């Protein structure tokens, strides 16, 4: 589909946020999001960081991934099947195409 | 397979290489030297031409 | 109309680096069983231009900490020399008949990496500086052996002019004569170009995209592009220099038809190397060179100095 | 005519104007790069091509790189650009006005091939010299 | 390695071989001192040969 | 003497004055010295190209060698001085 | 399958094919089929020196 | 010189179409240097190593040597090779010798 | 040129 | 016994061994070859310069 | 280091540093005299092998 | 290890012998150049935080000197197309060859590096620096005495003597003083050089013999700072009682050998008329003498108070005798009624 995982945000755009987020971790996340070039996107993934998901009630989680970055598409799952993810990103393209 | 076979094939490739390269290189040396006779035959009248042409330009510019 | 000849040298090659990228993901894909890019093509073919457009369209930030002048001038030099090295290359007829253009290939190749040094210096980042530095280490460390073995394979063609190097291969090919030097030339081209096992400049997982990081959109496209320029170019260079071919002057085109094969046959191999070996680490990368390649390069060098006298076979 | 060799000499001299002024060694390294390519071009114009490519290779392709190492060992935070001090920039202008006042005012092949057969002595002393220079580098760093 | 002439590979002439040759043939037993007097003219023509 | 030579000589004079104005960390001085070296090289080679004084075609490269050689030495001393301070001439 | 790589690679070849042709014929186009002339040495240039004026 | 100019102007053209095109919003912290997320502990300073120059200098003194190796192909055709040949070997021996000396003084 | 010592002037080609 | 540690070095540092091998052999061999006398002789034969009468 | 172990005065070479504290230092008369006395001993006039 | 140290020192000897042999200029500049590389490391033995910047001084000045020299050679070639030594043919070049050599000798006002560098190294490397390094540049000056521009030479030749004086009255630690002694004698060598080289070479031989005498003595006592020298009168009285004499021979008190240089020099220059210059020169040489005398007062003539700790050291004979020494004393002193033999130098 042409998408290719390349490290270092400056050479990348869309961002996947797989897996549970935590408190200490969050500021680094905001850093990385800020250092991306426009037109940056992100993608919340799983029940993980859509809103804490399983770990919704703990002192160290930061509920949704939404509360630190402006998410685009959500891909609910726990884990989402990789294919449901694939439908996710294709849906992302069907959202860029409307840009 | 066997290690001796490796060196054997390699070194044989080398010597065949040196051999053919020797033949061809010598032959090209011959056609070269013949080309040097060619130019060496051409030369003198060019010497004459450049001669007269120089004295010509020198005269003209002097005038 | 020499200008249109030059333009005719520069456009097709850029097209070639683009499609080189695509081939890279293709073959390197099929080594992995997985198919490479495909969906956008139909055979992927349209991809690289979509890629480049994605880059140049994308915002290329000027970093707050970076000095700007070096930061901009480096990519320029990268594509510059990456293209300029192409000029004196006999295909069959060189665009320029340099009396000693091989040595010039070394000159361009040697100013190449300096751009890397600036690329990592002005980038200001920690990863930038460390990666750039180790990069320059491996590079120079390979240019010495590089130039020596190239010398030793050039004692026998006759002279530094390139076209003659065709003439000296009207039969056997150089490679059968001195393949071990061809090995070392190959690997030195495999490291000088900063490729697969000798992977360090990009660093990758070792240093998250190395020196190249802080560059964003366009300049990144320039270093990327120039890198592939050097890869195909050293490949072509090896091709003409170690693999001769029949050449009828009346039909030059025939020769070229052969030549792009013989060089492409090399470039693919780098990709088929990339799919195969883990990278060396900066110690061993220089260890094998200074300890192991080099002494053979010397012994082979005296040997090749000495054949023409013993064989009475002076070019 | 074109005076192209001469204008190359001019760019050369300003290459030393920005170079001899002393604004962090790295930019001076740029100064010798510019002056380097200009140099090889100038000597190329008389057709001693092999030499111009020696300097364009052996010098610039060698030296200024190793200087691109010394600065890694020296640097210091906030290196100065040419514009970053009154004496440095003052110096650069000081060169420009002078040089501007001035403006207001093959044989080689066998020639160097001779080095081996016909000039063994120099080869001896250069060999010996470089060798013991390596020894000196040892006896300093160790 | 000394001198403009003095046998050079493939007998390539110096650009100013002649004035030099004359000027040196002028120079022997005269030795250094008187030589800067008497041989001056030859050296002069050699100078203009050089520059 | 043709103006070009005068220009290179002047580049030497600047390549010296720069060495002697001599300021802050000394690495600049090894640069300025190498620049000086390069000017002498070029000024030599233009001459040997001029009169076809062929044997001397060997000198410039040999010149270059030792000259580069000493500079190659020079950095090493700087290392040592850099080793105890983080260099400055001051 | 793997053969499907080919559309990707052939496009390479033709691109690289172009300069090799494009220069070689431009020479003949300019030189009138004389297939260019190298002049590595002063002498050969002296032959092109004697020439042009002769025509 | 013509091809040099067309190449450099080409590249510079790519630069200018690279910057003056996306036409969007640069701002602080976006422009802050990358450091794998968390902010840098300090601007780049002194990654000192003797192990840099201890070899890199040796590079420089080999490169000077190969500079002398270059005349060789042409020197090979000299009229008197026995006068030459020793030297042709000689430098290489010293090259090797130099290396050898380094090889084992650690 | 009056500086230091005379610079003969004109174009480079002449020599 | 000196032959024995050749087995050792050949077991240990083969690259270097081959290096000394051809590296020395290239020095000793050439004097042996008769062709060498021809080899210099060929370069007497070819005349870049004109043969003045 | 082995060279330093031999020729012991060297290991002693800095132990007679001149700093001139009143308790250590001695006026010239007493020293000239006492050393004049040291020579009086049978084994000290000359190097040991010669005496 | 000695096996490498000796190769360095021998390649220094070679690096000077080469200057003394070759006629071609390029081999001379090679002679100095090889000399340099082989001179720096030997200054770096033992290695001190101090010694390092000593070598930095030395290298930095020698490098720039060699640079100016090569430039002036190239200019000479440009205006005469030669490489043989002989006369130079362009005064603007010639003055620079004189300058470059003026740094290489350390003559004033180029001199400032020499007192400092001497401070930074041990008396072995020191002695060798003040003797062997003085050969080569003189070895070329004798060859270009024919065309020297005497004004330029006598000015540095004098100023070397004044600076070699005034900077000598001021210091305590001996090495810096030895530096000003040598920097002063070089004025006397390079003074007479335009007029008659054989007198130069004579004076050179005496100077080398002398400074060999001193540095062998300082080695023998391991004295350095003046006070450190002061103690030695009680331990091994002889050698202080001999430093007195060799110092006086530096001073050129007339029975002594060191008078032979000056008194031939005064002769030669006097044939040239030039009568005033030697008078000023000879008068200042006195000023040079005076700190040799004060240094004599610290040492042998008077007894500075001994330290107690010295007593144990009395039991222990000095070792590692330096064979060449006694002759270096004696030749540098008693030889005066053997001046005429100087004509052996023709
Ligand atoms: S999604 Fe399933 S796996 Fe991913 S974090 Fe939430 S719980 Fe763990």
């Amino acid at each position: 589909f042409g998408v290719v995982f390349r490290a270092s945000p400056r050479q990348s755009d869309v961002m996947i946020v797989a897996g549970t987020l935590t408190n200490k971790m969050a500021p680094a996340l905001r850093k990385v999001y800020d250092q991306m070039p426009e037109p940056r996107y992100v993608v919340s993934m799983g029940s993980c960081a859509n809103g804490g998901g399983y770990y919704h009630y703990s002192y160290s989680v930061v509920r949704g991934c939404d509360r630190i970055v402006p998410v685009d598409i959500y891909v609910p799952g726990c884990p989402p099947t990789a294919e449901a993810l694939l439908y996710g990103i294709l849906q992302l393209q069907r959202k860029i195409k409307r840009e | 397979l066997s290690g001796y076979s490796m060196f054997a094939v390699g070194i044989g490739t080398l010597l065949f290489g040196y051999w053919s390269m020797m033949k061809w290189n010598r032959e090209r040396r011959r056609l070269q030297i013949e080309d040097f006779e060619a130019r060496i035959a051409l030369m003198p009248l060019f010497q004459a031409e450049k001669d007269r042409r120089v004295l010509q330009m020198l005269r003209e510019n002097l005038e | 109309m020499f200008m249109i000849n030059i333009l005719s040298l520069i456009i097709p090659i850029l097209l070639a680096v683009a499609f080189l990228t695509l081939v890279e993901r293709k073959v390197l894909g099929y080594m992995q069983l997985r198919k490479g890019p495909n969906v956008v093509g139909p055979y992927g073919l349209l991809q690289p231009i979509a890629d480049a457009l994605k880059l140049f369209t994308k915002e290329p930030l000027r970093p707050a900490t970076s000095s700007i002048s070096m930061f901009i001038i480096a990519p320029i030099l990268a594509l510059s020399l990456a293209l300029t090295m192409w000029v004196p290359l006999p295909m069959p007829y060189p665009l320029i008949n340099m009396n000693l253009g091989v040595l010039f290939m070394l000159a361009m190749s040697s100013l190449a990496v300096y751009s890397i040094l600036w690329s990592g210096w002005a980038s200001n980042s920690k990863y930038a500086l460390i990666g750039a530095l180790r990069a320059v280490a491996q590079t120079i460390s390979y240019e010495v052996t590089l130039a020596i073995i190239l010398l030793s394979v050039l004692l026998m063609n006759g002279s530094y002019t390139l076209s003659t190097l065709i003439t000296t291969q009207e039969h056997i090919w150089m490679i059968f004569t001195s393949w071990p030097l061809a090995m070392m030339w190959f690997i030195s081209t495999l490291a000088e170009t900063n490729r697969a096992p000798f992977d360090l400049t990009e660093g990758e997982s070792e240093l998250v995209s190395g020196f190249n990081v802080e560059y964003a959109a366009g300049p990144f496209a320039m270093f990327f592009m120039a890198e592939y320029a050097n890869i195909i170019m050293m490949n072509a260079f090896t091709a003409i220099l170690f693999l001769g071919a029949s050449h009828d002057p009346h039909t030059p085109e025939l020769y070229t038809i052969n030549f792009v094969l013989k060089t492409l046959a090399l470039t693919i191999t780098f990709l088929w190397i990339r799919a195969s070996y883990p990278r060396f680490r900066y110690d061993q990368l220089m260890h094998l060179l200074w300890k192991s390649f080099l002494p053979l390069t010397l012994a082979l060098c005296m040997w090749h100095i000495s054949l023409p006298i013993m064989t009475a076979s002076i070019p | 005519t074109m005076y192209i060799a001469f204008i190359l000499s001019t760019i050369f001299v300003i290459g030393f104007v920005g170079f001899s002024s002393k604004p962090s060694p790295i930019y001076g390294g740029l100064g010798l790069i510019v002056s380097g390519g200009v140099g090889c071009g100038i000597v190329l114009n008389f057709g001693g091509s092999f030499l111009g490519l020696m300097v364009f290779l052996i010098y610039l392709g060698g030296m200024l790189v190793v200087f691109g190492y010394t600065t890694a060992m020296a640097t210091e935070m906030y290196p100065e650009v040419w514009v970053s001090n009154k004496t440095v920039f003052g110096a650069f202008v000081s060169g420009l006005m002078m040089e501007f006042c001035m403006v207001y005012y093959s044989e080689e092949a066998m020639g160097i091939a001779a080095l081996y057969s016909y000039g063994t002595w120099l080869v001896i002393v250069t060999g010996w010299s470089l060798l013991i220079g390596v020894v000196v580098i040892m006896e300093i760093t160790r | 390695m000394t001198i403009q002439s003095a046998e050079q590979p493939h007998k390539i002439p110096g650009r100013c071989h002649a004035f030099e040759k004359e000027w040196i043939e002028c120079a022997h037993g005269i030795g250094g001192i008187r030589a800067e007097k008497e041989c001056k003219i030859e050296f002069d023509d050699f100078v203009e040969c050089l520059l | 003497m043709p103006l070009v030579y005068m220009n290179i000589i002047m580049a030497f004079a600047i390549a010296l004055a720069g060495l002697l104005m001599y300021r802050s960390h000394l690495m600049s001085s090894l640069l300025c010295l190498e620049g000086m070296m390069l000017s002498l090289f070029i000024m030599s080679t233009l001459i040997i190209l001029n009169t076809h004084f062929t044997l001397a075609n060997m000198m410039p490269i040999i010149l270059l060698v030792f000259a580069a050689c000493e500079a190659a030495l020079g950095l090493s001393l700087l290392v040592m001085v850099s080793n105890t301070y983080g260099t400055d001439y001051v | 399958m793997w053969f499907e790589i080919l559309p990707g690679i052939a496009v390479m070849a033709a691109c690289l094919f172009i300069p090799g042709m494009a220069t070689a014929h431009i020479h003949k186009f300019t030189n009138g089929g004389k297939e260019k002339r190298v002049a590595h040495f002063s002498y050969q240039w002296n032959l092109m020196e004697r020439d042009r004026r002769i025509s | 010189m013509l091809t040099l100019l067309t190449n450099v102007t080409l590249a510079s053209l790519l630069v200018l179409i690279a910057f003056w095109l996306p036409q969007l919003n640069a701002y602080s912290e976006k422009t802050s240097p990358y450091e794998c997320g968390f902010d840098p502990m300090g601007s780049a300073r002194l990654p000192f190593s003797m192990k840099f120059f201890l070899v890199a200098i040796t590079f420089l003194l080999f490169d000077l040597e190969i500079a002398l190796l270059l005349p060789l192909p042409w020197a090979s055709q000299t009229n008197n090779l026995k006068t030459m040949l020793t030297m042709a070997l000689f430098l290489l021996i010293l090259l090797a010798a130099s290396l050898a000396y380094e090889w084992t003084q650690k | 040129v009056e500086i230091i010592f005379k610079f003969n002037g004109l174009g480079d080609w002449v020599i | 016994r000196i032959a024995s540690f050749l087995k050792n070095a050949w077991a240990k540092e083969p690259v270097l061994v081959a290096s000394f091998a051809i590296g020395g052999l290239a020095i000793i061999l050439p004097s042996l070859s008769p062709y060498t006398n021809y080899a210099i002789r060929i370069n007497r034969a070819t005349p870049y310069n004109y043969p003045v009468p | 280091l082995r060279m330093l172990v031999q020729n012991k005065l060297e290991v002693l070479n800095y132990t007679t540093i001149p700093v001139y504290l009143p308790e250590i230092t001695i006026g010239a008369h007493q020293s000239d005299r006492v050393f004049q006395k040291f020579t009086e001993l049978p084994g000290r006039k000359y190097s040991p092998g010669y005496n | 290890n000695p096996i490498i140290y000796t190769t360095l020192i021998m390649t220094v000897m070679s690096g000077t012998m080469l200057v003394m042999i070759s006629s071609h200029w390029l081999l001379i500049w090679i002679g100095f150049e090889m000399n340099l590389l082989a001179m720096i490391p030997v200054l770096m033995k033992n290695f001190n935080p101090r010694a390092t910047e000593a070598a930095t001084k030395y290298f930095l000045t020698q490098a720039t000197a060699s640079m100016m020299l090569m430039m002036a050679i190239i200019i000479n070639l440009l205006y005469s197309g030669q490489w043989t030594i002989t006369k130079m043919f362009n005064p603007v070049a010639m003055t620079m060859m004189t300058m470059a050599l003026a740094m290489k000798l350390g003559l004033s006002p180029f001199h400032f590096w020499v007192p400092e560098v001497t401070q930074g190294i041990s008396l072995q490397a020191g002695l060798l620096l003040l003797t062997w390094q003085k050969l080569a540049p003189l070895s070329v000056l004798c060859q270009i005495s024919q065309s020297i521009n005497p004004n330029l030479m006598l000015t540095m030749a004098m100023l070397s003597i004044l600076i070699g004086g005034w900077g000598g009255l001021n210091q305590t630690q001996l090495r810096k003083i030895m530096a000003y002694s040598s920097i002063a004698h070089m004025g006397w060598m390079t003074a007479v050089l335009p007029y008659n080289t054989t007198m130069t070479i004579l004076n050179l031989l005496i100077y080398i013999t002398m400074t060999l005498a001193m540095f062998m003595l300082l080695i023998h006592s391991s004295a350095t700072t003046t006070l450190s020298l002061s103690h030695t009168w009680n331990k091994m009285p002889v050698i202080t009682s001999l430093m007195m004499v060799t110092l006086l021979s530096m001073g050129g008190l007339p029975p002594l050998s060191g008078f032979m240089p000056k008194w031939m020099i005064i002769q030669e220059m006097t044939k040239n008329e030039s009568i005033i210059m030697p008078t000023l020169m000879a008068m200042t040489a006195l000023l040079n003498l005076y700190f040799y005398m004060r240094l004599a007062y610290s040492s042998s003539l008077t007894m500075f108070p001994s330290t107690n700790n010295m007593k144990m050291k009395w039991q222990f004979e000095h070792t590692k005798q330096m064979k060449l020494l006694p002759t270096m004393i004696v030749l540098s002193t008693l030889v005066l009624p053997m001046t005429p033999a100087l004509s052996s130098l023709n």
